[PDB]
């Protein structure tokens, strides 16, 4: 099925031909055109006050690059390294000593902000779900030195909210 | 020694080379060209600004990422001088302005301040300390700007004796000083400037050259006016202590090496005032080469 | 008819004589290709078969509806482009057996 | 400013001789990167290659991949697919009428469709979470299926935005002033159409009837009806206005797709396509392994050749896979529409006059994302 | 058919743009990559691989990073044969080291022949 | 083997066998393989010298219209005598079929000016061109598309390295971009996933 | 087996091809520095054009030289136009040092450099 | 919770802390060392150490399908008592 | 709404499409979040005790691709037969 | 939050000065905010 447009022509009755006159000689559509923009003049702008209302969100959106821990407990991720074998831009670099303890763990987690594309394969991942993407996005960085994220940088991320996180997993433990 | 002061592979730009610089002022010419020859080797270049943050933003991307580092300093205190070189290997010091100002002047910055970063880097552990000081600035007359350098080269020997005096010839370069005051409108010799600090990076690592003052010859040694009538030629803040300066004294010092000595090739003045002499509109190459 | 629906194509009023001089003409050329390929037969089959459908029907939509490749001038088009391949193969011997093999180690894909 | 390209103009003066389209200032190696990752963690190259169609860049690379594996995706991912695929091209329509807008002046129609356009990217925040490239359609189906409270606000959505698009015809649409800059400019013959290699909008107003929806159906586009728009002559007046009726008919397959959707399952039944869902992954334990070594190792693909296209709101977006059997793609190269648009520049632009040169390049949807490779 | 060429050696060294260092300084390494013993699994052998030698990789001294000078040092080509890996390796224009495909034993064991009668071949414990 | 599999419709693969079939004895010159896959698209592979005759008949000739063109990479492969592979790729307006006519050639054996044949391969010639080195002969205008112009060694071959070796940055002394030799801050590393035991064992090559 | 030639016959026609690219060549370098304004002399351009020649003097076959020819009739008509900006045209030289001598001592102290 | 170095500052939870023979230190002016100020081998000693009376037991991480997959334990010994890999928190078994 | 009369009857005039209706201002039709929790369904896959992987053997379907040649006839068929001409579509055709 | 204008003008935080030695009567930032109300005012949820 194929619904076409313009096959037609202007009918010479002269009616036709006077309204199309008038419409040249008379401005009329575009007169027409002044009237729906003032009837968008009068209505009520769709704006929105940034720094006192921010803007909406959901409860899946991808934000901020946060280690987790457990409840009350140690750090939730054991350097298993599946965020660098799955992460694109390959911004994670994983090193792992074990600790004085036995049990297996880092040196160093690193993140490069400059390098991360921000999907969450590392979300959909991390097998015991320790990194997360936060709520938020304002780190607007001075310097292209802090832009290199350490593991202290993020375990003090991870522990400027974890109500948030909390409730973002109670929201995703059912579809992811 | 410790580690990370050895070098690795190539040099520049991620390439480490193994000296860490200290170097004062540098937010004017010779010292940002002078971080410019430290980035293209890849080093870190510690530097002091006292100044709005705009200007070394504008030097800012010259060294690699985090290579460089910004901290505040002053010509007064001393506990931000030995924040400053807390961990430093050497320390280069070029300081100094062409023209007094209300709080200060020629006087007691070439009389103070190299003394008491002299003293603080002796203490604190530094080698290599290279102090710049004009072209034969001497106890000669009509020149307080001279006098006060020459002092200054005196005290230098005097606290940290070890330390690399150097004197550069009058330097010509893209934001040249006499020439943009020919712009706007007795032999000489001038010295272009990458010939000046690739002689200063050189004798900076390449050690047994420490101790020794050095001196630098401008290739061309002529007259004053024949440059005027070339620079016109080409080419189509105004206090006369300024003029003294530049018609009092043009000699060589025999006394010490130069620039072939040094492993560095000179570059004369026609080129590089090929280079740097635009602005024609919106050759007549003379050279009559004084002795 | 009135003002086809391409933009290049301007209508044709004489449908029925350039088709039949269009595949004479084909048969012509054709006729100085030898049938020491079967490409002589094809071509031939093809071109005789949809020349007798469109012999017997004098019609104008029934002539479409029926010869496919519509819908009208595009068969015409399409003729002229083939009587343009049989100008250019009577030259570059199609019909001559083979040049020379590869080296035959290659087209096995997975390297 | 007047994308971002080099032009090089050759004129006779308020005219012409000839041009040189010089692109390539806009490449970023993506055929290189692809050739040395893996199929997962290189569908977001296919994502933003183009960057407007942020759906059915990834519905292409999808079907190129499940073409070549033998899988058949169930219902339920194909009906979110085709919805997407839908709003995606709406939302690649309207920007290619507003930044034709914003090329020729015109400021106002930008900012009332620039509106509807965040609404829609809220639409995908709510989805994904992503702004604008939510990557989300995984090889073997549709992961992270959608959430509790969205259809209705789609159709909400629907009703509004006839509305306001109703508006935007009002405002722009036989117009003395639009129709008198560009009518007379940018024919194209049809049988030069189909030679020089012009698809998609370009065949539609150009004469010849054709759409890869109606031809080869897919997917489930065969279930849903719709008319696709011709246009009647080479006047771009045309091509614009089929844009019109296509973002309408785009109305119409989504409100048929909310009307027979189907609550059947999110993805493929196969774990050694796509990763377990979670649950069963904390769980057992052949979930577990088929996690692990799914997302390191990467699932393997048989080797072989494949060509797939779809038509995107420019064109015949086509992917041509080669695959080693591995686990890597070995080379895939992109056809993109408006790499084959931008070819004929001159051809549309010969015997006309240098403003309408610029308006010539804006009725065409370049992005000079998907016209490099 | 039956045109210029006589067989020479092929110069493809001076078309490709890289410069003399790369040329010349480094030297190719030719064979089937060992299976990775770990494992046993034999489907990694059977592709002629061809690497480079290395160069040096340093601290990067502000995130301690594997920085390093070295363009080529991620190269890998998969082959099915010897003679067209030595005319590519040549081909482009550098020297190379060629080895063996050190194939496994043909052994021929079995499970009555471990349950001998005198034979020291007996495992004495299953 | 029925739910969830991509259901074959082996019709569609008899009418293109017998496509196939008479593609092959009506150009008996050309023609060393014509295979068909089990998705159902025509693959013709092709010595390369009647390419533009192969054009200038499956353009036209009433059984076979093909007008429409696609893709045309010369997909590098080493370990052949032949490296490159020309890979036309066209689908007919009039018949929903789609069509592959891959050719062969090796790093100095051209192709003939194929642009005078069909229009839209001109770009796509200049692209293999610059991309490759693949030389086109007899083609009227061959220039740089998507590269730099001072950038030289046709970067889409398997002996360019991921990164390149000219480097560029803005240096101050002479006040102007330059170019260096490239010096990463990471290294890139470059994984081993080769996992063995034969995920495929329809495709397993006979050995010496 | 045999090859299909692409412009020339032997390395005769090869010769005299690249002796009139660089007739071309020659009579391309003073009109365009000055048309750029750059640095160098007239002589230092064309001595570094002909140490290009130079470079690639040992080939010995047609097909090579008459690719070169290809190289360097391209890359002479983009220069002849006013397409290849400053940065490209300076890139062509080497101002970035690189002063590294060919000692093996001078080699051997940053070491690392076979 | 941090330590203290020969140098004086902040020492991490992994002793990596610099000397006066470095200068990363002098990368550190005027700027803080962000030092965790919550230890991981600090709080493990400080839980209850759960003395389950079964014999071989499950752990999860508190929660059905958050924390890590289960991981079932055994608990023969009785001088080195049970540890989960994942939980990190110790077991006994005490009738 | 907050507007009065005079401006309401403005809108309404100056484009004839009903501003007061539909104007994308939405006031309270916006969905109330905290859903509760769903279940999944899962379709040709965890009913047990007959689904054998290699009844779905899905992969392993890769046959490599058949091939004809190295090196009285009812025939010359296309690829396909011919395509129908479309339809005018009933919904408001042209014309 | 309101209940009477549209979406996205349904809730709004009123920030205060002083309160880490700054004197932030002017120059709000963003993320002077705690978290909990971070998450009630994107309308991640329809609760306080
Ligand atoms: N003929 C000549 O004058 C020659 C001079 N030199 C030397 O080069 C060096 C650099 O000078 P140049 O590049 O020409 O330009 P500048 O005069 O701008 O460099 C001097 C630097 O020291 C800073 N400075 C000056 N006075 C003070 C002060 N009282 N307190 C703190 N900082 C101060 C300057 O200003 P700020 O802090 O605002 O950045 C600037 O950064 C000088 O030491 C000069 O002796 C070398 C060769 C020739
Ligand atoms: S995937 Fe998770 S547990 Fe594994 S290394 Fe990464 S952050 Fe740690
Ligand atoms: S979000 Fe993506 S790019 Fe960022 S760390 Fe995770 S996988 Fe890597
Ligand atoms: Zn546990």
């Amino acid at each position: 099925t194929y619904k076409y447009v313009n096959l037609r022509e202007p009918s010479m009755d002269m009616k036709s031909v006077t309204d199309r006159a008038a419409q040249t000689l008379l401005w009329t559509e575009l007169i027409r055109g002044l009237g729906m923009t003032l009837s968008y003049l009068f209505r009520e702008p769709a704006t929105i006050n940034y720094p006192f209302e921010k803007g909406p969100l959901s409860p899946r959106f991808r934000g901020e690059h946060a280690l987790r821990r457990y409840p009350s407990g140690e750090e939730r991720c054991i350097a298993c390294k599946l965020c660098e074998a799955v992460c694109p831009a390959q911004a994670i670099t994983i090193e792992a000593e074990p600790r004085a303890d036995g049990s297996r763990r880092t040196t160093r987690y690193d993140i490069d902000m400059t390098k991360c594309i921000y999907c969450g394969f590392c979300q959909e991942a991390c097998p015991v779900d320790a990194i997360v993407e936060g709520p938020n996005f304002e780190f607007s960085t001075e310097t292209h030195e802090e832009l290199l994220y350490n593991k202290e940088k993020l375990l003090n991320n991870g522990d400027k909210w974890e109500a948030e996180i909390a409730a973002n997993i109670q929201a995703d433990y059912l579809y992811r | 020694l410790h580690h990370a002061v050895i070098p690795h592979g190539k040099g520049g730009r991620s390439s480490v080379s193994g000296i860490v610089a200290t170097v004062f002022g540098a937010t004017g010419f010779l010292g940002r060209y002078l971080v410019n020859h430290l980035g293209r080797m890849g080093s870190q270049v510690i530097v002091p600004y006292r100044c709005e943050p705009y200007d070394t933003m504008h030097l800012r991307p010259m060294g690699d990422l985090g290579q460089i580092i910004f901290m505040d300093w002053n010509g007064r205190d001393k506990d931000s001088i030995r924040r400053a070189v807390e961990h430093s290997n050497v320390v280069i010091n070029l300081v100094g302005r062409e023209w007094e100002t209300k709080n200060f002047d020629f006087e007691d910055v070439f009389v103070k301040i190299p003394q008491a970063i002299a003293q603080v880097s002796k203490e604190a552990g530094v080698e290599k300390f290279i102090h710049i000081s004009h072209l034969n600035a001497d106890i000669k007359s009509s020149s307080k700007y001279l006098r006060n350098k020459a002092v200054g080269e005196k005290e230098v020997r005097e606290t940290f004796p070890e330390a690399t005096i150097i004197k550069p010839a009058d330097i010509f370069g893209r934001e040249d000083r006499f020439l943009n005051y020919f712009a706007n409108i007795t032999v000489k010799q001038p010295v272009y400037i990458v010939d000046v600090t690739k002689g200063i990076i050189n004798a900076i690592k390449d050690p047994d050259a420490r101790g020794k003052t050095f001196a630098f010859v401008g290739p061309n040694r002529y007259l004053l006016f024949d440059l005027v009538q070339y620079v016109f030629a080409v080419a189509h803040w105004t206090t006369r202590d300024k003029v003294e300066r530049i018609h009092t004294t043009d000699r060589t010092l025999p006394h010490l090496p130069g620039l072939e000595d040094l492993g560095v090739q000179a570059t004369p003045l026609e080129l590089k005032a090929i280079e740097v002499l635009r602005r024609h509109r919106t050759s007549e190459i003379e050279d009559v080469q004084p002795a | 008819k009135k003002t086809t629906g391409l933009v290049g194509l301007a209508v044709c009023e004489t449908p029925h004589e350039r088709l039949k001089i269009l595949y004479t003409k084909i048969l012509d050329v054709l006729g100085h290709i030898p049938k020491n390929a079967a490409y002589r037969k094809y071509t031939e089959q093809i071109t005789n078969e949809k020349l007798s459908i469109v012999k017997a029907e004098p019609d104008v939509k029934k002539l479409e509806e029926q010869l496919q490749g519509g819908q009208i001038e595009e068969v015409i088009l399409q003729a002229e482009n083939e009587l343009s391949l049989a100008r250019k193969m009577i030259q570059w011997k199609p019909w001559e057996p083979l040049v020379e093999e590869p080296p035959a180690s290659q087209w096995k894909w997975p390297i | 400013h007047p994308g971002v390209l080099r032009l090089v103009m050759e004129l006779s003066g308020e005219m012409v001789r000839k041009c040189d389209p010089h692109i390539g200032l806009l490449h970023r190696g993506t055929e290189k990167l692809i050739e040395y990752k893996t199929y997962l963690q290189a569908l977001p190259y296919f994502d933003r290659l183009d960057y407007v169609s942020m759906m059915c860049n990834e519905q292409a690379y999808s079907l190129a991949v499940e073409k070549l594996l033998n899988i058949q995706p169930p219902p339920r991912a194909q009906w979110i697919r085709v919805l997407f695929g839908e709003i995606t091209r709406l939302l690649n329509h309207i920007m290619a009428v507003t930044t034709h807008a914003l090329d020729i002046g015109a400021m106002t129609p930008f900012f009332w469709m620039f509106e509807e356009r965040e609404k829609m990217f809220e639409f995908y925040e709510r989805v994904s979470g992503a702004r604008m490239h939510a990557a989300y359609v995984r090889p073997g189906g549709v992961h992270q299926d959608l959430p509790l409270g969205l259809m209705d606000d789609i159709y909400e959505f629907s009703k509004n935005f006839s509305l306001r698009i109703d508006e935007l015809e009002e405002m722009l649409t036989n117009n003395r002033i639009w129709r008198n800059r560009t009518v007379d400019i940018g024919v194209v013959t049809a049988e030069d159409a189909l030679n020089y290699g012009f698809s998609g909008v370009m065949l539609r107003g150009s004469g010849i009837q054709w759409d890869l929806r109606k031809t080869q159906p897919y997917d489930v586009y065969d279930q849903v009806e719709f008319d696709v728009p011709i246009g009647s002559r080479g006047d771009c007046y045309d091509r614009y206005l089929c844009r019109v009726e296509e973002m309408r008919q785009s109305i119409r397959i989504i409100s048929q797709c909310l009307n027979k959707m189907p609550p059947g399952e999110i993805k493929v039944d196969d774990a050694k396509v796509s990763p377990p869902k979670r649950a069963e992954m904390k769980t057992s334990m052949e979930s577990l392994i088929h996690h692990f070594k799914l997302y390191t190792e990467g699932y393997q693909v048989p080797p072989g050749a494949t060509y797939t296209a779809i038509e995107a709101p420019k064109g015949e977006f086509g992917v041509y896979l080669v695959s080693d059997g591995s686990s890597r793609p070995y080379r895939c190269k992109i056809k993109a529409p408006g790499f084959a648009h931008l070819a004929g520049l001159d051809k549309m632009s010969k015997g006309h006059m240098l403003a309408d040169v610029v308006a010539i390049i804006g009725t065409q949807d370049i992005v000079f994302g998907e016209v490099d490779r | 058919t039956q045109l210029i060429t006589v067989d020479e050696k092929l110069d493809i060294t001076t078309l490709t743009g890289v410069p003399e260092e790369h040329i010349k300084t480094r030297k190719a390494r030719i064979f089937v990559p060992a299976r990775n013993n770990m494992q046993s699994g034999v489907n990694n052998t059977k592709k002629w691989k061809m690497e480079f030698d290395t160069r040096e990789r340093w601290e990067n001294p502000l995130m301690g990073w594997a920085s390093t000078a070295d363009p080529l040092s991620n190269l890998v080509l998969t082959f099915s044969t010897k003679e067209d890996a030595i005319a590519f390796a040549e081909k482009n224009g550098w020297s190379y080291d060629v080895e063996e495909r050190k194939v496994p034993k043909p052994k021929s064991k079995s499970y009555g022949a471990n349950f001998s009668w005198n034979k020291r071949t007996r495992v004495s414990t299953k | 083997t029925r739910p969830t599999v991509r259901p074959r419709n082996d019709v569609a693969h008899k009418q293109l066998s017998a496509f196939g079939e008479y593609v092959a004895e009506i150009l008996p010159k050309y023609v060393q393989q014509v295979q068909v896959s089990c998705f159902s698209e025509l693959e013709i592979c092709i010595h390369p010298d009647g390419v533009i005759p192969v054009l200038t008949f499956l353009r036209d000739h009433s059984n076979a219209q093909f007008k429409s063109l696609a893709d045309l990479t010369a997909v590098d492969i080493p370990t052949r005598q032949n490296r490159f592979e020309i890979v036309y790729n066209l689908l007919s307006l009039r018949f929903n079929s789609r069509i592959r006519v891959k050719t062969y050639t090796d790093e100095l054996t051209p192709v003939e000016s194929s642009v005078s044949v069909y229009k839209a391969a001109n770009w796509y010639e200049r692209e293999i061109w610059d991309m490759f080195g693949v030389f086109f002969a007899n083609h009227p205008d061959l220039r740089r598309i998507l590269t730099d112009y001072g950038f030289e060694g046709h970067p889409f071959r398997k002996d360019f390295p991921l990164s390149g070796y000219v480097e560029l940055r803005y240096d101050d002394e002479v006040k102007r971009v330059v170019a260096e030799p490239v010096e990463l801050a990471q290294e890139f590393r470059k994984f081993d996933l080769n996992s063995p035991w034969e995920a495929f064992p329809a495709y397993r090559q006979p050995p010496e | 087996t045999s090859v299909k030639p692409i412009f020339s016959r032997d390395m005769n026609e090869a010769k005299r091809r690249v002796r009139e690219l660089y007739r071309a060549w020659y009579r391309e370098v003073p009109n365009t520095v000055h048309l750029f304004q750059l640095d160098i002399s007239v002589k230092q351009g064309r001595d570094k054009v002909r140490e290009m020649f130079k470079k690639n003097a040992h080939v010995t076959d047609p097909r090579v030289v008459d690719l070169l020819v290809i190289k360097g009739k391209m890359e002479l008509e983009e220069t002849i136009n006013v397409w290849k900006q400053r940065t490209h045209v300076m890139r062509f030289f080497h101002e970035t040092e690189a002063p590294r001598p060919k000692d093996f001592l001078s080699k051997f102290y940053v070491g690392h450099d076979p | 919770g941090v330590r203290t170095s020969p140098t004086g500052e902040k020492v991490t939870h992994t002793g990596q802390v610099y000397d006066d023979e470095d200068y990363r230190r002098v990368r550190f002016v005027g700027r803080q060392k962000e030092v965790n100020e919550n230890f991981a081998i600090d709080l493990i000693a400080e839980q209850p150490v759960s003395q389950v009376g079964s014999r071989v037991i499950s752990c999860d991480g508190g929660g059905g399908a958050l924390g890590h997959p289960r991981v079932y334990i055994n608990l023969d010994k009785e001088t080195k008592t049970g540890t989960c890999g994942y939980c990190g928190l110790q077991f006994r078994q005490q009738h | 709404a907050s507007a009065t009369r005079l401006i309401q009857g403005l809108r309404n005039w100056a484009s004839g499409r009903d501003l007061q209706a539909k104007l994308q201002l939405r006031y309270q039709e916006i969905s109330k979040r905290t859903q509760p929790p769903p279940k999944l369904p899962v379709g040709p896959s965890h009913r047990l005790s007959n689904n054998y992987y290699c009844a779905r053997d899905g992969r392993r379907e890769a046959m490599p691709p058949s091939i004809v040649m190295s090196s009285s006839e009812k025939k010359a068929v296309s690829p396909a037969p011919p395509i129908k001409r479309w339809e005018l579509s009933q919904d408001e055709p042209y014309l | 939050e309101d209940n009477k204008q549209f979406f996205g003008r349904h809730r709004w935080v009123i920030y205060t000065t002083e309160m880490n030695g700054k004197n932030t009567f002017w120059d709000v930032d963003g993320s002077m905010v705690p978290p909990e109300w971070h998450r009630w005012l994107h309308c991640m949820t329809d609760d306080p």
